[PDB]
């Protein structure tokens, strides 16, 4: 009875070494030891052990330490050694990082050489609190008309991409991370968004793949992967969120701006239940924790918008879950739902019905909302929500809407016409401008008399078109963020125009 | 008395001493930490060690870390100086502003008022809001479910009802925001001070503000609706007021309780709740009450999960609900604010012996006009069309402008009295304005003021 | 929820398929004889 | 470091306790001390006045330690069975204590070579059978083993005599018999 | 070596105490005085100088106090081109009756997954000739596939049928590894093998290996016959530079197993039952199945969902590690269309214009899209009939009832169940002949022409055929 | 004296383990040295397991138990009527306390 | 016995059930802990272990068979359940009856929409 009445040491106390700095492995099993010793050890502690694997101490009990390994358990074994490093986990931070993929603890494991970053940052800080905050007013793009028009996020919020699996989470990521580079290119140094994809518990195949993406896009350059692959411990899986939200308050902390994805958090959540089950902590529902929320919680509200007085920096968030069946009232479903300021939601039936990205605006929602668009997204945005909603009121009456009254039937209509609006390609985000100027097409009465199966070529053909002859308005959108008159003149032009003239 | 710690296991830490134990509910301080750390004790071991749930983190804590005893619960600064101030579960200012200077500390555990100390009759809380005072009346020591979350008007209706109570009542308001989101929390901090209801420059402020952060451990987020409820009993038994007291959210109470019970190790009951879930509520909500000094009206956010009304957590907490106030997006995008769904709001006090027999009268005919006027809308006779024109004018005449908007909006705010809303609806039922038009009644206040907009 | 009264398989989902089976056999013959 | 095992195997807390200190007693090969010490321990803690005040629970643990660290070296004590009291004060085991004693006895029990026996008859033997009894047991045992017969009396197996060297049995008695025909009757 | 004794025995759990030398983890451990061979795997140090280990044969007899023997490494299988033709199980010994499998180098059976360096972004269509699977989710050369189903709706048919075709237009070593399934299915495999030319018992020319652990083992030879097929296709990947084959049937079956150890290991149970590191076992043994800068490795697992959940923890957390994932639905199955293979929850990473081409992804996205609105009609159809739907959606369903017939196949190996024979499609083919259904080209012919066919001129036959004696 | 009081080992949960009182009853009333009472639940070899009729907050390790030799028991009576009591039978109404002549379990 | 003399027998366990619930009360009170519907975790192993001792054999080992027909009892028609599932993944097939097929006439009631023969039409005379 008890982990240190071992006979060994009760034999060594009996007979008559340093048990504050050092410490010895009474067990080790599925990735937990339980060290006799260290007597000075912290919560939260790194350890060495004699193998060089690292570990942290999670358990402070009365007798032994449970310190969950950083690796492979065969590399420890009874009576080894435990040294203490003297501090809590913290990474490499700064600029130093982007364009680099590292682990859950900011080793290169892209054979790029060392990070060659000056500051460490400890994974474990608290958010800023109420004071140094401000409210969430400028405009994070995505590039996704869907997203920049009915479901808007703003720089310093936390939206939540949540949806069953295969159905475009991490491509609604990758979109927003690729549309960044045409204000990271600019000179505009307050558009500038840098980037940090956090990978939990994925493929190192799938985390190849995205990076050769990325750079074919040209978008790591501004880019930080940490990726704590799924034949990592257990411990990486649950610190790699953290280690990248460090690395993201970094920037949020000068004056500038970063979106940080975290790929996703259900896989960290499924790692922490496995880490606290193993340390026998009381299980709950669904055998997790009791502080699984407190987890996702402490790592969310660490993205923030600041104020003046704090350098004006932002940190964006956009955790990922996969939910089972759709069930967004399963454990950490509701937990994430909770905390974050809206969500991107996401559909297999609208998957295959063509209409990509599958994101069902009914049950989308952000909270920050038209505060987090410019002038020309809210005024063609609204309009667009208000027929939207109208056309999902409406829809359950389709396949007779030919027998109903003429309202019903342009309902529908306007309805399938934005619909097809919002289809859009991957690894292809749009401008703002463009966006607003497809919109707007949509929304004023240009495409009611066009055939559904045409939209599409529409958008596509137009846009080109705006593109080489209609730079000009095009700027003036851009710089003005706002539709003047003379722009609204010169569209409602350009759109007729081109409408007289479209096949 | 001074102890140390003996182990520490996420937020929960086993605390040893060797002369004077601790009783449960004490707080303890952490020693050589650079910020406070407070422990709150919950089991006693045996052993002379204790139990306890931390208020903030564990990180960095070591065995052997001195740990000294204060000698009573968790106490925080009570008085009028608190008003405007924000302070977390353990009573430190989190809007450095200062130190918050009150005389007096009180501690956070306090029993319900004794028997003899209950009001023997209700008695209605007049808010000046016409849909609320009319359809669903508050009890003064009542607890009010606030149904409804973003978009509806939820933060200006809570800081109408602060500006109105302290107005009509001359009560101060405590909100505890419980599990709360600390940009939604800057958020609002910025709309009272923006309303006039916090100021931060003279000691006119209406309400005092306790903040349990979404991103603290379970115990401070279970122990920061009894920090706010601390406050506002002070106003109450020291200052004889009708204090109101916010608690956002509710659910949000319950599962910090259910997390620091599973973290203790207590076995969960049904649907995973703490087993304590009843007795937990009830200690919570029955020192919301009316004494013979003053009272405490709650209003108090509710969530639903999984919109299952028999969950144990809603079902617990409709226990101790006094009335319901729904804000609906069906009211709002029709163009009515306050936003209060009239046909699901409902109230205990809408009884006869309590509000009188003309104030029922008028509310159920109300009432049931406007469910005449869902079935005929549903449809589309002789008096029928009569019908629709009056309902209308009924759901007109529940709008009401407010004085938190004042600035926004330029319309000036009204605090309606009980007699004047009876009666403009008694009057609107009868027949009296058949030929007043329908927007004469949309956002005004006394039906005066509908017939001086008919005039124009 | 799409084709979840088929998917069912309730007394609802049993005449669908008897509905659909009856049109198309009688179309199948229709389109056969005419081959 | 490597442990030696005793010959015998207990378990449990006195069990652990009790091999820890056969290790740390054959180690120095001091085990004939450390019996004896052990044996003056348990007559005294006991003694009633001190098994009720180093068995209280409401009193500190530092306080029976001191007082224990006193009793242990106003005795003259070796520093083994001193650290060991020490150990039983420090980890909360002293109502172990026998046991841990026990468990060492028995496990001395059998390092001197001592076998139970066990010699259940209907009536009390007879002395000089029970001498060639005892005499024809022993060719049972290897070298260095040692009867310690207790020849208990059961009048309910009617005759014969039911033997248990150790864990080895013979079932003599004649009711085993009578059962055995009456089964073989049966079937 | 160290050796120890076996001090507890509970079911396939056996605690063994070591004097000197314990032991690492994941050792392999011969107890001695077995008629049989009996290898535990340690899988914790309960300190004490004890270890708790799992039994890779039954537990019968061992006895406490039986010595045991370290083996000083992990569970070392011979690897090379001498297991070509071979049966060897858990632990590496010939279950063919054919003799020793000598060859010059063993490998251990738990090794370090690739890193991150090691990957390689090429992404190659493998044809299989499987209409629904070629046109729907296509794999992909040295991906990982993946097959998931209930019972009875066709796994082990459709990876048969895979077996097959790839495996025979295939010169690279495959591998099959039978994990938890049926022996008399591994005999008919056997000799189905022995038959077509694949495994020659004399003139050893053969080019599939065979590891079998099958429903009669313990659950620690369940656990670990997944990782000793693993490491002869790594041997094939690595110390060759081939391109591989590797088809485990079932893999759901290796994290069964563990979870028929945990709580004897001392772990209390997760969610439905599970172990609490069934991600991380899922994770370290997957990521060693894949295809490196060294050699390709093109992994079909057969992936068994209990009672057609597919939100289970183990299908939900086998779903992330796969490139090509066909799911059998038992509704298209009661259908009788065959393979059942659901058109709308299969999905291919190389299901991209930019990889397959605009005409296979925009005919496979039609596909998809007429039979979800044909999902949509139905309920139509069930309140109101199908003699009341505008003709465009009487057009949309009989297109789409003709599209679900024509995506069923009849297999080589099916010939017992169907009767019909099998067809071999190129991928030009399905495409032409899908396109041509969605365009409308056939109309006129009927729904149960393209039933159980090959290519669409196989279908005007059949309606040809059945105009004639109808 | 550990026949008739006992020392709290242990209190939480709404269980206080007591050492001591070996001659408590099963289902015997005890009362706490900060005035509450409990019911003897479990009668164990080394412990009595406590029914707290009140908040652990009153109870703390080291407090003495007395038994009150008597099976739980309540005021019974004509003297109830008119009266509020709690669950013990002690009157919560202020009106002063119950003259009951006789208990019942 | 009979399969390894080259004599074919049959063997019916009525029911397998029962058998888990036994071993269920074992294993409980054996102190191993529960897993699904308290059942140990071993169950399937339990039904495996015995289920493939049913094989036909060669003729080099007698040509002798063993049939097995196991019978499992499901609550409610929940074939989902812990046993059934178990028990349905292990055997060569199944066959499904049902309440509703019986009360309608239907006897034996066996649902042939999902009563399945893994082995099929090879175990058939030609005539039948
Ligand atoms: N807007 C789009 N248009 C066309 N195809 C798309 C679009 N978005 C995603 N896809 C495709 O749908 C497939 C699934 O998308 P994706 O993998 O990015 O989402 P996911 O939910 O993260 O998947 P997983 O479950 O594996 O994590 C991908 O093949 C992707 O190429
Ligand atoms: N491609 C197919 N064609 C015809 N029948 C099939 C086909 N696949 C499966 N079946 C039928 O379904 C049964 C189940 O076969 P099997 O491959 O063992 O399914 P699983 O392995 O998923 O349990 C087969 O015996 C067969 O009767
Ligand atoms: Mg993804
Ligand atoms: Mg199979």
């Amino acid at each position: 009875t008890g982990t240190a009445e071992m006979s060994s040491i009760l034999e060594e106390r009996i007979l008559g070494v340093d048990l504050e700095e050092t410490g010895r492995v009474l067990s080790i099993g599925d990735g937990i030891a339980r060290v006799h010793g260290l007597r000075n050890v912290q919560a939260e502690e790194m350890v060495e052990f004699s193998s060089g694997l690292k570990g942290m101490s999670l358990n402070l009990e009365p007798d032994n330490v449970g310190v969950v390994v950083f690796g492979n358990d065969k590399l420890i074994k009874e009576g080894d050694i435990v040294k203490r490093t003297g501090a809590i986990v913290d990474v490499p931070v700064g600029e130093e990082l982007l364009g680099r993929v590292v682990d859950a603890l900011g080793n290169a494991i892209d054979g790029k050489g060392p990070i060659g970053s000056k500051t460490r940052r400890r994974v474990g800080l608290k958010a800023p609190g109420i004071i140094p905050r401000i409210s969430v007013r400028e405009p994070m793009q995505t590039g996704i008309k869907a997203v920049d028009s009915l479901v808007p996020i703003g720089r310093g919020q936390r939206e939540l991409i949540i949806g069953d699996r295969q159905t475009g989470k991490t491509s609604i990521a990758i979109d927003t991370i690729i549309n960044q580079k045409r204000f990271n290119d600019g000179s505009d140094e307050k558009k500038k968004l840098y980037c940090i994809y956090v990978a939990i518990g994925q493929k190192r195949s799938t985390v190849a793949q995205l990076v050769k993406r990325l750079t074919d896009a040209d978008a790591m350059k501004y880019t930080i992967v940490v990726s704590a692959t799924a034949s990592d411990a257990a411990p990486l899986q649950y610190l790699a969120p953290y280690s990248g939200c460090s690395m993201g308050e970094y920037f949020r902390d000068n004056g500038k701006h970063a979106l940080i994805i975290y790929d996703d958090l259900s896989k960290q959540a499924v790692a922490y239940r496995q880490m606290s089950l193993l340390l026998r902590r009381p299980p709950g529902r669904e055998a997790y924790p009791g502080d699984v929320f407190y987890l996702h919680s402490r790592l969310l509200e660490r993205a923030a918008k600041m104020n003046d007085a704090f350098g004006g920096g932002s940190l964006t968030a956009l955790p990922v879950i996969e939910t089972q069946a759709g069930d967004v009232s399963a454990y950490i479903p509701t937990n994430v739902i909770s905390i974050t300021d809206g969500q991107i939601f996401l559909e297999t039936e609208l998957f295959y019905k063509g209409i990509r990205p599958a994101i069902n605006v009914g049950l989308s929602v952000s909270r920050v909302g038209s505060a987090a668009q410019t002038r020309a997204m809210k005024q063609v945005a609204g309009t667009m929500k208000l027929e939207l909603a109208q056309y999902r009121e409406v829809a359950a009456f389709a396949q007779f809407g030919s027998d109903l009254d003429a309202a019903t039937q342009q309902l529908l209509s306007r309805g399938v016409r934005l619909t097809e609006l919002l289809k859009q390609g991957q690894y292809s985000p749009m401008a703002i401008e463009e966006q607003v100027a497809v919109i707007y097409a949509g929304v004023r009465g240009y495409l009611d008399k066009l055939e559904p199966s045409k939209i599409t070529k529409f958008e596509n053909a137009f846009l080109s078109h705006v593109v080489s002859q209609h730079q000009a308005l095009l700027g003036t959108i851009r710089a003005d963020g706002k539709i003047s008159e003379q722009s609204d003149a010169k569209l409602k032009e350009i759109v007729t125009n081109f409408l007289a003239g479209f096949e | 008395a001074t102890g140390r710690i003996v182990a520490v296991i996420g937020a929960v830490v086993d605390v040893q001493f060797d002369e004077g134990l601790p009783p449960i509910l004490n707080a303890l301080e952490v020693q050589g930490r650079e910020t406070r750390l407070v422990l709150e004790v919950a089991q006693h071991l045996g052993e002379s060690t204790v139990r306890t749930i931390a208020m903030d983190g564990t990180e960095g804590l070591v065995r052997g870390q001195k740990v000294l005893d204060s000698g009573a619960p968790i106490k925080i600064p009570v008085g009028p100086e608190t008003l405007g101030r924000i302070m977390n579960v353990i009573g430190e200012p989190i809007d450095e502003r200062g130190p918050i200077k009150t005389k007096q500390f009180a501690p956070i555990h306090a029993e319900a008022p004794e028997f003899m100390e209950m009001s023997v009759e209700q008695e209605i809380l007049v808010t000046g809001i016409k849909v609320v005072d009319l359809l669903a009346p508050y009890a003064k020591g009542g607890k009010i479910g606030l149904f409804g979350g973003a978009g509806v008007g939820k933060t200006v209706l809570i800081m109408e009802l602060i500006n109105n109570v302290a107005k009509a009542h001359g009560g101060y308001s405590v909100f505890a925001g419980v599990g709360e989101r600390t940009r939604e929390g800057n958020d609002l901090y910025h709309e009272m001070i923006e309303s006039g209801v916090i100021n931060l420059k003279d000691a006119t402020s209406k309400v005092a503000l306790v903040y349990g952060q979404m991103n603290e451990p379970p115990g401070a987020r279970a122990r920061v609706a009894l920090t706010g409820l601390t406050v506002a009993e002070y106003f109450r038994d020291q200052e004889g007021q009708d204090v109101l007291l916010f608690i956002d959210n509710i659910f949000r109470f319950t599962q910090a309780g259910s997390e620091v019970s599973a973290l203790l190790g207590r076995i969960p009951s049904a649907v995973g709740y703490q087993p304590t879930l009843a007795t937990d509520m009830g200690t919570m909500q029955e020192r919301i009450t009316t004494t013979k000094k003053g009272s405490i009206t709650s209003v108090q956010a509710i969530y639903v999960p999984a919109d299952d009304l028999t969950d144990p957590a809603p079902a617990t907490t409709f226990a101790h609900l006094d009335a319901t106030t729904v804000l609906s997006r069906a009211i709002a995008e029709l163009g009515i604010y306050p936003a209060v769904d009239p046909l699901d709001s409902t109230s205990r006090i809408m009884d006869p012996n309590i509000v009188g027999s003309e104030h029922y009268d008028v509310a159920r005919g109300v009432q049931k006009i406007l469910q005449d006027y869902k079935s005929l809308q549903d449809i589309i006779s002789e008096e029928d069309k009569l019908t629709v024109s009056r309902a209308r004018k009924i759901q007109r005449f529940l709008s009401q402008p407010f004085q938190v908007a004042e600035v926004f909006t330029g319309h000036m705010g009204k605090l309606v009295p009980l007699k004047e809303t009876i009666k403009g609806f008694q009057q609107i039922l009868a027949g009296e304005y058949d030929h007043l038009p329908e927007q004469a009644f949309y956002m005004v206040g006394p039906i005066e003021e509908a017939v001086a907009k008919a005039d124009k | 929820g799409a084709g979840s009264i088929r998917e069912a398989g309730g007394a609802f989902g049993k005449r669908e398929q008897a509905e659909e089976e009856r049109y198309f056999r009688a179309q199948s013959r229709e389109q056969l004889a005419a081959l | 470091a490597k442990l030696v095992r005793p010959p015998v195997q207990v378990y449990g807390i006195e069990g652990r306790y009790a091999t820890a200190l056969y290790s740390a007693a054959s180690k120095q090969n001091k085990l004939e001390q450390v019996e004896k010490e052990l044996l003056r321990v348990a007559q005294i803690l006991k003694e009633p006045k001190v098994a009720a005040s180093v068995l209280n629970p409401y009193v500190k643990r530092s306080i029976k330690v001191k007082s224990l660290n006193d009793i242990t070296a106003k005795e003259r004590f070796s520093p083994l069975t001193t650290n060991l009291i020490n150990l039983l004060a420090e980890n909360g085991r002293l109502s172990n204590t026998q046991g841990v004693v026990s468990a060492f006895s028995t496990m001395m029990s059998v390092h001197r070579g001592e076998v139970p026996c066990t010699v259940t008859s209907a009536s009390p033997l007879e002395e000089a059978t029970l001498s060639e009894l005892k005499t024809v047991l022993k060719s049972f045992l290897s070298q260095g083993q040692v009867l310690k017969l207790e020849a208990k009396t059961d009048p309910s197996i009617l005759g014969g005599m039911i033997v248990r060297i150790g864990e080895k049995y013979v079932d003599m008695s004649v009711k085993t018999k009578i059962q055995k025909l009456g089964r073989a009757m049966r079937e």
